[PDB]
């Protein structure tokens, strides 16, 4: 299933052309709303008094056909950035005229070209149009992957094409887009219609478009090869690019005339059929608030999603399995009973993970199920009366305030978040450390948070839209979000941030942290935020991880976390991004603060936890 | 007939060829001979006519019975008159360009022609084999005009919205040569001098270039430039200011016509009376001018 559209510049009749395009398999049609050659005059007489009609009537199509099938196109003679003043005045009035007519038809999208460096006045006329009412209109900026000047034939005798590499020069078309959307102030109604050429540029040029809001990819017929059978195909490099564009679920647009018509379309459908992700699809780039299981009581179905992770609990069972053997040798398996304390049992999957761990280890254990959420205790006590029995002792209390009847050999907990400690696991286990034996084992025994600088103009615009009515207008940038990162670009390998160990035998326990990380960036990009992952050591070599390079294969739990920054930061190739992270806490709240110090400085985000705190 | 008249070309005996297209309304197409030039643009008193699939962006005669058409459909069409010159039949229709074919011009041999299109491409055609001999991508914007050399079969001009004026010579390994402002819009060779041509820009300036004299002739974009068939040629310039101007050897204004009420798209001199000049425009007017 490929959403595909047909681009045309010649439509003698809308009814016949739309039917022919639809019968070839396309889902929509890109056509001009005025005749492409019908140049119009707005200022000078007598051409300004040209009698109408100026274009086709809106009655030639149903309202639903305009809403879902037609994509308008700016007339190619409209140049709002001309150096001639008269041509500017006419192009300005004409651009508004065609834009307003596209809105009058209720078109789903509208195409505008970016085929030169200076599009300042083109951006202003579009910005005034967008700020004329809050209407559900989308605008696709047609920008080529390679500038037309950079792919012309070397057939001009007195002006030979460049034969030396210009690293930033080969990225000029991304600069056209980056300037344009900055002038339009990161409008959500402005996207990219990337146009693919016959000769792809270097890898770093395609990588520039990572994290950009690409809604369409334009494929000219003239870039397709020809097999022995005579059908259009693509080179392996183009196939590699189509596969990357499929992961963004872009709409592919076929332009140009037939040189070999549904053959180009069937080749795209052919590549689409030939190619965790099943569970993460749908939440892609969906910002969520990080769970605070300590301050809040999780709902029933929130626990249900946690328990639908067999890889996560089999590691816990295995970790408890190995720890039982290492503590009770073979000759006391009938006289040595280990005291396990599930600190934060929830609905009790770790209690069952302990039962299955003691069975396959053939050791006797005594269980305490400590949970503070009284609603989950209802699940535990019905579980304990019906199945578990007297072997498990349910304790409805906070693990920091509980007065244990005895001390434990092993304490088990899953108090970790996407950023390891962002659910206050260190504070809860410290307060629970007093009833642990001197040789006691904590599962997990340690965990570490990771950070990586990302580039994603899409996610930056999404965080930017989270402004609320009765709070700081920039508070949405000073708080982390749990999001399945998708359309983004990781600029540097993740590095460890904060590390905690349990039990913390140190006499001067202090969970406040300050870390400086320097990321080598080998590309030109725009920094928008930092991706957060974590790793944890349950016991010895039994670990859990959401860090991409060492990610636990097959684990659905924990999406990455996102620390944004208020203003985007330009980063050149070879520059080092330096970020500073603080873990702050008082007697009531824990919070994070972060700041960028290289290549330029940002503000210190969330100072004193003014925008985001974690409840103790 | 369609409202917007695009091209007007006299042939040898004096018959007038008209190329029109409907640039508004329900149907966007065009049409294509008047053995009585004063009877134009009336449809009831014509010699022949035919309807193409799409609009006519530019055309030119091919000998005495051939009509080479640049279509909005991206195809180059060559229409031919029958032996009775009562019908206009299509010879071939090759969709080779990816965008609107905006300009077309026949080379000196009469068996080859060059086409420019908004796909930034320029192609050389062999009217005999109905194939494209060469395809050049020398510009970086829409090709606005191409004009074959009047007496050199491998030489032609071209200008595009990249502010480039290229002199071509397909006999060289690099056939294009850039000629040294505002965007050029119309190209016209000198009929009696080899290395001399004129061009007009989008700012209403006609200039004289040798392998430089310029004069501000119009207030809008210069659409076309046509020389007179005299021994010492006059220069007819039509523009989007809806005016017609006739210039001399030093680009000075000798005649000025504001008869048209819309864009003036083409102009053709009469082969029988060298003083008569016929212009067409988007106002559906065919005006016959008597140049003093
Ligand atoms: N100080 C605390 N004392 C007792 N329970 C806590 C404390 N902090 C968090 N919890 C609970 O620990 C659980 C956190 C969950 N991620 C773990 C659920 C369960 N262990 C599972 O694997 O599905 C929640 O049920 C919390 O109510």
């Amino acid at each position: 299933r490929v959403s595909s559209g047909r681009d045309l510049n010649c439509v003698p009749e809308i009814a016949d052309t739309l039917g022919a395009v639809a019968k070839q398999g396309f889902d929509f049609l890109c056509m001009p709303v005025f005749h492409p050659r019908f140049k119009r005059e707005f200022i000078q007489e007598p051409a300004k008094n040209r009698p109408g009609p100026q274009t086709r009537s809106d009655l030639l199509l149903s309202g639903r056909d305009w809403n879902t099938l037609i994509v308008g196109k700016l007339s190619p003679w409209i140049r709002p950035d001309s150096k001639v003043e008269k041509i500017r005045r006419n192009s300005e009035a004409a651009m508004l005229q065609e834009l307003n007519f596209g809105a009058y038809l209720g078109l789903p999208a509208f195409l505008l070209p970016l085929n030169q460096e200076d599009n300042t006045n083109l951006a202003r006329v579009l910005t005034n149009h967008i700020h004329t009412g809050h209407h559900s209109s989308m605008f696709w900026m047609r920008v080529p992957l390679v500038a037309p000047e950079d792919l012309r034939d070397d057939i001009i005798e007195n002006a030979p094409t460049t034969h030396t590499e210009e690293y930033s020069g080969e990225e000029k078309t991304w600069m056209w887009w980056h300037n344009f959307r900055t002038l339009c102030d990161y409008s959500k109604r402005i996207a990219v219609a990337l146009e693919i050429g016959a000769d792809l540029p270097s890898n770093h040029v395609i990588d520039r478009w990572l994290g950009e809001p690409i809604k369409a990819a334009i494929l000219p017929t003239s870039i397709f090869l020809t097999n022995k059978k005579g059908f259009p195909v693509l080179s392996k490099m183009h196939q590699r690019l189509i596969f990357r564009l499929l992961k963004l679920e872009v709409q592919f647009i076929i332009t140009g005339t037939n040189h070999h018509f549904c053959s180009y379309l069937q080749y795209l459908e052919y590549l689409s059929q030939n190619r965790y992700e099943l569970f993460a699809k749908g939440y892609e780039d969906y910002l969520q608030s990080p769970l605070q299981p300590l301050m809040d009581n999780l709902e029933s179905q929130t626990y249900e999603v946690f328990e639908k992770d067999p890889i996560k609990y089999s590691q816990y069972q295995q970790a408890i399995y190995k720890c039982l053997l290492d503590r009770v040798p073979e000759e006391e398996k009938d006289t040595n009973v280990q005291v396990l304390m599930v600190l934060g049992a929830g609905r009790g999957p770790l209690v069952n993970a302990s039962l299955r761990a003691a069975k396959q280890a053939d050791r006797r254990i005594k269980l305490y199920a400590v949970e503070k959420n009284p609603n989950a205790v209802v699940t535990l006590e019905n579980w304990q009366f019906e199945e578990w029995g007297s072997q498990v002792t349910v304790v409805s209390s906070d693990m920091r305030e509980w007065v244990a009847p005895e001390k434990a050999d092993i304490i088990v907990s899953e108090l970790l978040g996407s950023f390891a400690d962002n659910e206050l696991s260190p504070e809860c286990l410290d307060g629970a450390q007093h009833f642990l034996k001197d040789d006691g084992v904590s599962i997990p025994g340690e965990y570490t948070s990771f950070l990586a600088p990302i580039s994603s103009s899409k996610l930056y615009n999404e965080v930017r839209a989270c402004r609320e009515k009765d709070r700081d207008p920039e508070a949405q940038f000073e708080m982390p979000y749990v999001v399945r990162l998708h359309n983004f670009h990781q600029l540097s390998a993740p590095q460890p941030c904060f590390t905690f160990s349990h039990p913390n035998r140190d006499p001067m326990i202090d969970n406040n942290r300050y870390c400086t990380l320097e990321f080598p960036v080998e590309v030109n990009t725009v920094l928008h935020g930092f991706a957060g992952y974590f790793e944890t050591v349950l016991y010895q070599d039994i670990t859990l991880s959401i860090r991409p390079e060492t990610h636990s294969p097959g684990m659905f739990s924990w999406f990455p976390i996102l620390f944004p920054i208020k203003q985007p930061i330009t980063v050149r190739e070879g520059q080092t991004i330096c970020v500073r992270f603080w873990r702050c806490s008082n007697s009531k709240k824990v919070w994070y603060e972060w700041a960028v110090t290289a290549p330029v400085c940002s503000a210190i985000h969330n100072p004193t936890g003014r925008s985001y705190t974690i409840g103790l | 007939m369609e409202r917007q008249l695009e091209a007007a070309r006299y042939r040898s005996d004096g018959a007038l060829l008209l190329g029109a297209s409907s640039l508004s309304g329900r149907c966007w197409a065009g049409s294509l001979l008047f053995k009585d030039p004063c009877a134009a643009p009336n449809e009831g008193f014509c010699s022949a006519g035919v309807q193409t699939e799409a609009g006519v962006a530019d055309l030119t005669w091919v000998g005495e019975r051939g009509i080479l058409v640049a279509s909005d459909s991206g195809a180059v069409e060559l229409w031919e008159l029958d032996e009775n010159e009562t019908l206009i039949v299509s010879k071939f229709c090759k969709y080779e360009h990816d965008d609107i074919v905006s300009t077309v011009s026949v080379l000196s041999s009469g068996t080859q022609a060059v086409s420019g299109s908004k796909d930034i491409c320029i192609k050389v055609w062999d009217l005999a084999q109905q194939v494209v001999l060469s395809s050049y991508r020398a510009h970086a914007a829409q090709v606005t005009c191409v004009a074959a050399s009047p007496h050199k079969d491998s030489v032609f001009l071209s200008c595009s919205e990249d502010n480039r004026i290229l002199l071509w010579d397909t006999r060289c390994p690099k056939p294009a040569s850039q000629i040294g402002g505002y965007l050029p819009t119309s190209l016209a060779w000198h009929p009696q001098q080899s290395e001399v041509f004129v061009f007009g820009d989008e700012n209403g300036t006609v200039s004289l270039v040798d392998t430089v004299l310029s004069s501000a002739v119009h207030s809008q974009c210069v659409t076309g430039l046509v020389f007179s068939p005299h021994s010492v040629p006059f220069l007819a310039s039509l523009s989007e200011d809806c005016s017609l101007a006739v210039l001399d050897s030093s680009l000075s204004e000798l005649f000025r016509s504001q008869a048209h009420r819309d864009f003036v798209r083409d102009a053709t001199w009469s082969p029988l009376n060298h003083s008569l000049l016929t212009t067409v425009g988007w106002d559906h007017q065919v005006v016959h001018h008597v140049v003093p």
